[PDB]
RNA sequence: GUGAUGCAUGGCCGUUUUUAGUUCGUGAAUGAUUUGUCUGGUUAAUUCCGAUAACGAACGAGAUCUUAACCUGCUAAUUAGCGGCGAGUACACUGUACUUGCUGCUUCUUAGAGGAACAUUGUGUGUCUAACACAAGGAAGUUUAAGGCAACAACAGGUCUGUGAUGUCCUUAGAUGAACUAGGCUGCACGCGUGCUACACUGAUAUAUAUAACGAGUAAAAUAUGCUUGCAUACUUUUCCUCCGCCGAAAGGCGUAGGUAAUCUUUAUCAAUAUAUAUCGUGAUGGGGAUAGAUUAUUGCAAUUAUUAAUCUUGAACGAGGAAUGCCUAGUAAGCAUGAUUCAUCAGAUUGUGCUGACUACGUCCCUGCCCUUUGUACACA
């Protein structure tokens, strides 16, 4: 079904041509069957979100959270914590007191990219401040994007 | 929303003094009255000219009030 | 060879270049599917059926898409490419059938060629509303 | 209040009907057939 | 050509009694994949009747309470409702809507000495009426509102007493027999 | 106490001697003045009661004085 | 004497004197009173 | 090292306070002008920072704190500006005046456009105060320049 | 070579200044810059007491920058606007080279 | 002197009052007065047409400008770009996402400037006059909409607690001046406002793409020495927003990039109503949160009167609502957030901005309240 009619010409030479949720969905479907990383055992007695007031309930939130900000870091080569905890804002209910917008909480998004600086995945550098991919990133998720797009056209 | 006498008596005042250069057509005779005249607002500009318009449709078909 | 052209329509502006090629479309690193609404895809599938893709087949028009709304971005990218077709058909491909180009989209409607101008406004003294007032006691 | 129970056209909408099911356990049984809403087939 | 949900074209409609067809204005110009268009009513007195009526419903069911202003989620419901329409009776969604929204008016009201109404009103309370059956369906009946709605409009398309729509109306009428 | 020293008052009868024109403030609590290396909350009591033997002049304003020096002043308190 | 650089105290209105409705909007330092008829000599063109 | 935008607001107050510096002081004359008698004036603000309506308002205060008759001081005032060339005039004298009761009385010739932004670019007013013996007797005055052309001049030879 | 200034008019004659004294002396002349207007704007009650309709008033200050380059000697360009500057009008200088 | 007097005053303001009203010269009709200023038609409006003992004027209304919009292939590119090629990182095959750098170029990101909207063209209603209708081009046809300026006269409206604006009366060493300690307007049977949070499945919940604008932003740390943590003296600038990289669940803490600012937050992008699929599938329910002690960090010298704030425990009312009553016709009501002010800390206050673009009126005088004409008055404090 997600799936419409192409008449023009494409390219499908990266990842951003693509789907998203989806992509990161198989993105953790191949990272549970490889499972270079943790789980970890630290997130699961942390809310993921101030805001947030409940537990994720889905034994896959660190993980596709994970997947998440790597397309961020895709899209956008310099991000950053702040950066993240925007793009990860929620709702709070004050309870008598009105909604009000709030970040997202710092150590899960620090630990994530601190497991993909282990993973090697991504790097830093002092120009280009934020993350930036290293070209075996750009490589392994290119790659990575042609073998999706392959299994769903064909 | 009517029009008023201010601009009705600004566009009596012109047609007299040179009707020989008034023309048939909306634009020319437009483009005449700030030629001629000198309001400073170009909405009056054009407002008398559309009113000046409308009495020079009324010639040719019968008295109209002056000239 | 290459036309840069502008579609400005509510929040969004549309930026497109029809350049020489094969059809390759491009908006932003994305494809003009992955934007989300499949029916503002179709909005914007209107012309390709309205003109036909043989002749999209013949030339590239690049995007960049940037800010606005998600209605005003589509909004202002139809008229973008129509611009750009247009300016193409006058410049380098072909005349005779722009004119029937412009009547083609024309009897659909006039507004792809030029959107509006509906705009918000500055609200107005008196409560949180821009006309409404506070409630008042006797 | 709550009478229906799992235990016992694959719409959601009308085997619930037919079945008085809850529509948590009227998905389970569309899989149980088959192998948010969707368009269907 | 378009596709309502990339299902429906309703290419073929009923005659009903041909006055509230102008009304429902259902044409190409107002063919839609999904309401919740652009559309605009402040300038005059048809493009209101030129909203296709699936917008009439899109923006009219919509209030209840805290739900006020929550519109995509209308354009949810009806979506779904759609589904079942058609699901749970043979007959096209969007035709049988067009049954209830054309048997679903009252036909007079005195309202101060009674008074026919107009097409537009003949719409217009067929909506508030099926809309407001939907609300207190949705509230204190166990089953929920979309399975609500797939009661209510064929009820009111059928002529089945279920329908708050048809009371209504009954009651409405009722009020001629006593003055006129 | 806030005994006022008398080189203190000699010091500020050579700072407006030496240009004509004043302007104290009202306000006191200012730890100091811009041309004075003094504390100022001494002045303006001084200067006030000049004024009020018709030497020096206020035409006065804002959070200003704007003070000026008579013909008949260089003369009284010079000495 | 309790003085400190924090509060409405360590600043008023520079021409009333009182610590009464002082807008320091662009560190203007003026109350509202006072200001209200200093709005077009200032420069505030009271517009739209 | 100040920002431009705060420092608008900076020399924008200054430029009001020696407004308030010339109205308090100039009583004896009119405005020649302000530099960017004299020495005084230039020492008081260096130390400090390291035929007109005006003139004809300022003659008001000057010809009624005197206790002249308020009545031919503004038949006098409305004579020196037309014999200026002020195309209209008006003028008014609020307060106790001689009575127990407030009261308030008009002086007007010519147009006196009151209301749009013309009239506020074309009109001259000017308001003072005047401490007397029982109260103080607030003035009003305004004096319009002759017609940049106004919008409702039309004339075609 | 910068300008700054709220009444426009003002930007406009000391701008236009600008470009004849260069096309006078055939200078490297690097083109105008055209930045969008700022506009300060605060909201004010009026009735100094409490008593009545609560009512307020908005302002506006409109605010005109644009920027130059020259490759003309500094203190030649500097004597030739200070000669023809409002000091209602601020103005600083900067040099390019190619 | 924030002591009395706003019924002694100024100024300002709020009301009559955003309506359509007000006045004069001359003429005419014991006097107060009348006409002009009107039977009628029209209207945003004594706005105009017309009749007319009036003729001619002035104010008010009208209008002007900002916001949106099209052009001016004008004017040009900072802090906006467009390219083009310089090498490519992966693919196509006879250009592409991610990058470095400058210059062929300025409709594009923009403002200097004016223009364009003028019952505009024809098909109609109207005394063929004032005005009003359709269709159309056109972004712009209800003055293109929305913003402010408010005449005459009045109120014994509010304020002398805003002012060194101010009269008169009243007071100063046991102050009616200033400062300091603590307290109060947060305390409460209740009542009324302005508001803030639910009554769910049109919803309760977890993931994320597509998200804009008005916005707003720079007289003190610490170190060393001397005396014995504190005082005195010396050196950078901490004293705004902050980005980043770390620490802490968090609050928050640490060291630094940027910027006095289309340049750094931030803007090839800042919130929410989202989204498509996933847990639930209306069962006082898991909804929903009145309600708790325990505390942890910041704010300020001081948080007790739990300022603010992270977690766990809490589980009142609530089935769409007494008599009554408020506001409101277009990107507006409402929902949803959010900017700014007051700011050391605190919106549940006030002023702006944006998203989703709802149900129906080309109206009426029934209520309420105004305007005009005639009429009756024993009312004039009306």
């Amino acid at each position: 079904r997600l799936l419409e009619p192409v008449p023009f010409v494409k390219t499908n030479n990266c990842i951003k041509d693509v789907d998203a949720d989806l992509f990161i969905r198989s993105y953790a479907t191949h990272l549970k069957l490889h499972n270079k990383i943790t789980y970890p055992k630290w997130c699961t007695f942390v809310k993921t979100g101030k805001g947030r007031k409940l537990a994720p309930l889905n034994e896959d939130w660190y993980f596709i959270r994970a997947s998440s900000i790597l397309r961020r870091l895709y899209l956008h080569p310099d991000i950053g914590v702040g950066f993240l905890r925007r793009q990860f804002s929620s709702k709070q209910r004050r309870g008598v007191a009105p909604n009000h917008t709030s970040l997202a909480s710092g150590k899960i998004l620090r630990s994530i990219l601190q497991q993909l600086e282990n993973l090697g995945y991504v790097e830093q550098n002092p120009k280009k401040k934020g993350r930036r991919l290293t070209t075996k990133g750009e490589n392994a998720i290119n790659n990575f994007a042609r073998y999706i797009n392959k299994k769903v056209y064909n | 929303r009517v029009r008023t006498k201010t601009i009705k008596r600004a566009a009596r005042q012109i047609v007299e003094k040179y009707y020989a250069k008034l023309t048939l057509d909306f634009q020319i005779n437009k483009k005449i009255t700030e030629e001629v005249a000198i309001i400073p607002s170009k909405r009056m500009k054009n407002k008398v000219a559309g009113f000046v318009t409308h009495l020079m449709k009324r010639i040719q078909k019968g008295p109209v009030r002056g000239i | 060879k290459r036309v840069q052209t502008f579609g400005k329509k509510k929040t969004a502006v549309a930026v497109a270049t029809v350049t020489n090629g094969k059809g390759l479309i491009k908006l932003n690193g994305k494809n003009l599917d992955l934007v989300e609404p499949y029916i503002l895809k179709t909005k914007v599938y209107e012309p390709l059926w309205l003109i036909g893709s043989g002749k999209l087949k013949n030339l590239d028009i690049r995007i960049r898409v940037k800010g606005g709304g998600q209605t005003s971005q589509i909004y202002a990218i139809r008229q973008a490419i129509g611009k750009g077709i247009i300016s193409y058909y006058q410049k380098y491909v072909d005349e005779s059938t722009k004119k029937e180009l412009k009547d083609v989209l024309l009897r659909y409607d006039r507004s792809l060629l030029v959107g509006d101008t509906r705009r918000c406004e500055p609200k107005k003294f008196g409560g949180k509303g821009a006309r409404a007032r506070y409630q008042k006691s006797y | 209040k709550l009478n229906h129970a799992v235990f016992i056209v694959i719409t959601p909408s009308a085997i619930a009907e037919k079945y008085k099911v809850n529509l948590s356990v009227a998905r389970a049984v569309i899989n149980h057939l088959a192998d948010s809403q969707k368009l269907y087939t | 050509d378009i596709k309502l949900f990339k299902k429906w074209s309703y290419e073929e409609i009923n005659i009903a009694d041909l006055s509230l067809v102008d009304c429902i204005a259902v044409s190409q110009k107002a063919c839609v994949y999904t309401p919740h268009t652009a559309g605009r009513y402040q300038k005059k007195r048809f493009r209101k009747a030129l909203c296709p009526i699936v917008e009439r419903l899109v923006n009219s069911m919509m209030m209840h309470g805290r739900n006020n202003g929550k519109k995509l989620k209308a354009i949810r419901i009806v979506a779904y409702a759609f589904e079942i329409i058609h699901l749970m009776t043979g007959e096209n969604p969007l035709q049988v809507f067009v049954n209830a929204v054309q048997k679903g008016g009252p036909r007079e009201d005195s309202t101060r000495q009674a008074v026919d109404v107009s097409p537009l009103r003949r719409v217009n309370q067929a909506i508030y009426l099926i809309c407001t059956g939907a609300r207190n369906a949705a509230f204190r009946n166990i089953k929920s509102i979309s399975e609500c709605l797939a009661e209510e409009i064929i009820n009111c398309a059928n002529e089945s007493s279920s329908s708050y729509a048809i009371k209504k109306k009954d009651e409405i009428e009722r009020v001629a027999k006593a003055n006129r | 106490y806030s005994y006022i020293p008398k080189q203190n008052k000699k010091l500020i009868y050579e700072y407006l001697f030496k240009e004509g024109v004043i302007v104290v403030e009202k306000d006191a609590k200012i730890p100091r003045h811009p041309h004075l290396n003094v504390p100022n909350l001494h002045i303006m009591m001084t200067l006030k009661s000049l004024k009020s033997r018709n030497y020096v002049e206020e035409k006065y304003n804002w959070k200003h004085q704007y003070f000026i020096l008579n013909n008949e002043g260089i003369e009284y308190l010079r000495e | 004497v309790h003085p400190k650089k924090y509060g409405q105290g360590s600043r008023q209105c520079r021409v009333c004197s009182n610590k009464h409705a002082i807008i320091r909007k662009y560190n203007i330092n003026i109350c509202r009173q006072c200001f209200r008829e200093r709005a077009d000599i200032i420069g505030f063109k009271k517009y739209r | 090292p100040i920002s431009k935008k705060r420092k608008f607001i900076n020399d924008g107050v200054f430029q009001a306070e020696l407004n308030e510096f010339l109205a308090r002081i100039l009583a004896e004359d009119g405005y020649s002008g302000v530099e960017v008698r004299i020495r005084e004036l230039t020492s008081l603000v260096q130390k400090r920072f390291f035929l007109c309506a005006m003139a004809q308002a300022e003659s008001l205060r000057y010809k009624l704190l005197k206790g002249l008759a308020v009545r031919r001081a503004c038949y006098g005032v409305l004579r020196h500006i037309m014999e200026s060339g002020a195309k209209g005039c008006e003028v008014i004298v609020s307060g106790k005046l001689r009575a127990q009761r407030a009261k308030s009385m008009k002086f007007r010739d010519g147009y006196l456009i009151s209301t749009g932004e013309p009239s506020k670019r074309f009109v001259n007013t000017a308001t003072r105060s005047a401490q007397l013996k029982q109260g103080v007797l607030g003035i009003k005055v305004k004096i319009m320049l002759p017609t940049s052309i106004l919008p409702d001049n039309i004339s075609v030879l | 070579i910068a300008l700054t200034s709220k009444n426009l008019r003002a930007i406009e004659k000391v701008c236009s200044d600008i470009m004849k004294g260069a096309k006078e002396k055939n200078l490297n002349v690097s083109g105008p810059v055209r930045l969008p207007v700022k506009t300060l704007r605060i909201t004010t009650r009026k009735s100094p007491c409490g008593e009545g309709t609560n009512t307020w008033d908005r302002f506006e200050l409109r605010i005109y920058k644009r920027l130059i380059d020259l490759y003309s000697q500094c203190e030649v360009v500097t004597q030739m606007t200070s000669i023809n500057i409002d000091p209602v009008v601020e103005v600083e200088v900067i040099i390019t080279d190619s």
